[PDB]
């Protein structure tokens, strides 16, 4: 029998809690197979775990580009541009302009908590709902 | 590396090594060579080999 | 120690030892087990 007529809404930003689906990771395995998922691809690629920020809202946070792994990791910021159509002709803004070649840390400082910073708020939302 | 600006044991024949177109070194100038083995380039270097 | 042949080797040499060779060992083996705990896989430290 087919359930009543159904539309799913998605919250927005805002709602952002410190142990958001955090529930729900300790039971479900589908949830937990979106979290490890999504945690393992941070990790490796921009060297945080956003498990950590989400259970424990850490104020400070600091990458570190030191080994090979992290020179990976280095350059992933490096990378990250803002091709803005400002001006007749676009100017690009590179993301991260305190780190080049010679960068061994990035340090990204909130006041609160990290969890309230947009950056990490979008994908601690998109997951906990995605889970 | 010459202890102190005293009269160490070694300290006194350090002179007697030089002639033999060697060098001795101050704490000073060990320290130096040292702290030159912390410069972002032996770091970045250490971190491969 | 000074004027410790290899006939003389006794405490004071097998004290030296753990000082100078095993325990620097057990001090790095010990970072390495308090950086492996928190992940920290990207900020080596260099042993002079």
């Amino acid at each position: 029998i087919e359930q009543p007529v159904t539309t799913f809404v998605f919250t927005g930003q805002g709602s952002q809690e410190q142990g958001m689906g955090m529930d729900l990771y300790k039971t479900s395995k589908a949830a937990q197979d979106v979290w490890n998922r999504a945690d393992n691809h941070f990790k490796d690629t921009y060297g945080f775990s956003i498990l950590d920020i989400v259970i424990n809202n850490p104020v400070n946070l600091t990458i570190h580009f030191g080994g090979e792994k992290g020179k990976r990791i280095r350059e992933n910021y490096s990378a990250m541009i803002f091709e803005t159509i400002v001006d007749g002709k676009l100017k690009t803004e590179k993301i991260f302009k305190e780190i080049n070649e010679h960068s061994t840390s990035y340090t990204f400082r909130s006041e609160k908590g990290l969890l309230s910073a947009t950056q990490f708020t979008q994908p601690a939302l998109t997951l906990m709902e995605k889970a | 590396t010459r202890g102190t600006g005293l009269m160490s044991a070694n300290n006194i024949i350090a002179e007697g090594i030089e002639k033999m177109g060697v060098r001795t070194f101050s704490q000073k100038e060990m320290a130096f060579n040292l702290l030159g083995l912390l410069t972002p380039e032996v770091v970045e270097l250490c971190q491969k080999s | 120690e000074q004027g410790i042949e290899l006939e003389h080797i006794d405490s004071k040499s097998e004290f030296a030892h753990r000082i100078m060779l095993t325990n620097i060992l057990r001090m790095m083996g010990c970072v390495k087990k308090q950086k492996s705990a928190r992940g920290i896989e990207t900020r080596p430290a260099q042993v002079i």
